[PDB]
């Protein structure tokens, strides 16, 4: 099923004093350089991503201009709105300086931590 | 009595801190995957999802496989040492003319083989922890 | 085939395509505004 | 001769001493941490494989709903 | 006319296809329950 | 008189030891390869059996 690692493991608290605080995944506090530096890094990547997406917009409408067909054929027009809103939302940092996308990868890291705890706990119990 | 008793710790920290590097790799790759989400190519819900999946499984799996490598390494050290014990006595027989000083330093020499080989036997075992994870990614993708 | 201008004009002319494209340009401009505002507030 | 290594070879002896006991191919027991690690490790991988199997099942079903055929094309019945 | 709901209904209506998928589903669910069983046994 | 008479013994140990690590690699690879049975991808009847 699923399993959150034991509270006493030093893996998660070492994650905590490295990355600082991650919303909803961990409660420990440490050196808070992380939150702000990847916050500003996410903002910069947001700016350059807006530039690149505008670039892809001109090139996509340009290829569509070669085809002369309405509604476009290289892309599905019903999935672009939902797709763009989800990506944009997944690229908003919070006051912690963190997006929700980084939230799901820290979730995956702690889940792999839990898998390691499971295997290692079974081993130690066998010994 | 010194170097081997601590060795698994040294190399285990090296592999674990490499896993840390995998963690920063993943969390800096995260906004790029988010940017690729909003890409206007195709209609997939993942876009350039191959990166997301492969570094995702890499970072998710790394811990458990370093654990399996660790424990398989304590397992392999024992087989290595009894292989060396079983082979050493017969591998030296005719070496031990071989009289006088020849008998003496040859005696010396055998230990400088035995333990030195020992030094690397367990050692390769521990490249084993560094060995499974990456090669693992080569079969799934 | 016609020039790119006519296909481009026909592309805006469709109401559904027009609304989705202005909406997407809206999120784009909003996102670049977020980028500007926090690169400034951070500095 | 049929492929049957001798009884006195130490290859199989240390092989089984490393992997404890293996059913029908190996006789004897050693440090059986090996058996428990494969037990838990196989269990973890079969659970993970199961979730990937349902993931691929939904992918195949959505593909065959897009195409309109039955149980997909690459996947048989 | 034809849609995802129509396709799912058509696949469910066929007896042989329905039965083979329910057997495969039964196999996968029993696999995950035994998996959970020796997770909790391991711990 | 010393290094060479024993050195091939050492190299053969490293060889059989590489064989050990490889067979462990194989038995760790087993779960994925037999998990690949559920996937009919490819002309082969083994799924991803390469």
């Amino acid at each position: 099923l699923s399993f959150a690692p034991p509270a006493s493991d030093l893996s998660v608290v070492f994650l905590g004093n490295l990355f600082g605080v991650v919303d909803g995944v961990l409660h420990g506090t440490g050196s808070q350089i992380m939150g702000n530096m990847f916050g500003v890094f996410n903002s910069a990547v947001l700016a350059l991503g807006g530039i690149i997406i505008m670039y892809t917009l001109m090139v996509s409408t340009m290829n569509t201009a070669h085809e002369g067909q309405m509604l476009g054929q290289k892309w599905s027009s019903i999935w672009i709105p939902l797709r763009s809103t989800f990506g944009l939302a997944l690229l908003i940092p919070k006051a912690s300086g963190y997006c929700m996308m980084q939230v799901f990868f820290m979730w995956v890291i702690v889940q792999g931590v839990g898998a390691a705890d499971k295997i290692w706990e079974a081993a130690l119990s066998y010994l | 009595a010194y170097y081997i008793p601590v060795l698994p710790y040294m190399i285990f920290t090296f592999g674990s801190f490499a896993w840390l590097i995998a963690v920063i790799e993943a969390m800096v790759a995260a906004p790029i995957v988010a940017l690729g989400v909003t890409h206007p190519e195709g209609n997939e819900a993942f876009g350039k999802g191959e990166f997301a999946i492969m570094i995702l499984v890499n970072v998710f799996l790394r811990p458990s496989l370093m654990i399996i490598g660790y424990i398989a390494a304590i397992a392999l050290s024992y087989v290595g040492v009894w292989i060396l014990n079983a082979g050493f006595d017969h591998a030296i027989s005719y070496i031990q003319g071989y009289t006088g000083w020849a008998g003496v330093y040859a005696f010396f020499f055998s230990i400088l083989i035995y333990t030195s080989m020992y030094l690397i036997i367990v050692q390769k075992a521990f490249t084993l922890i560094a060995h499974l994870p990456d090669k693992v990614l080569r079969w799934i993708g | 085939m016609a020039s790119k201008k006519e296909n481009l004009k026909s592309l805006f002319s469709n109401t559904r395509t027009r609304v989705i494209i202005i909406f997407t340009a809206a999120l784009l401009i909003i996102a670049v505004v977020i980028g500007f505002f926090k690169i400034r507030g951070a500095t």
